[PDB]
């Protein structure tokens, strides 16, 4: 929704597929872009936890 | 943690 | 800071220059990228208020 | 509007 911030490494502002939320900064990211799936317990984005993707 | 799919 | 979400149309996650926060979704953008300055009373990003930039 | 400059 308009209140839900999408900020994925792909840089596309689109709500498709399985997405996951950063526990800290609350942005949403595409699981496929981030190399994860829906069974992880905790998630942080690539800015809260810098890393290669 | 929190996930969704529209 | 780590809990300040930068989501500018330039797609660069960096804190430099004059920056402005969307009134609804809280993301920060570069004024120069968005074509505005701090003399505005109210601001919305290009996703909360679609428009050409 | 809320602004900053670092
Ligand atoms: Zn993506
Ligand atoms: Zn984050
Ligand atoms: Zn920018
Ligand atoms: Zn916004």
């Amino acid at each position: 929704g308009p209140l839900d911030v999408i900020r994925c490494i792909c840089g596309l502002y689109k709500d498709e597929g399985l997405m996951i939320q950063c526990d800290k900064c609350m942005v949403w990211q595409h699981c496929d872009c981030m190399g994860v799936n829906s069974d992880v317990e905790h998630y942080l984005c690539e800015q809260c936890d810098p890393r290669p993707v | 943690a929190r996930t969704k799919q529209t």
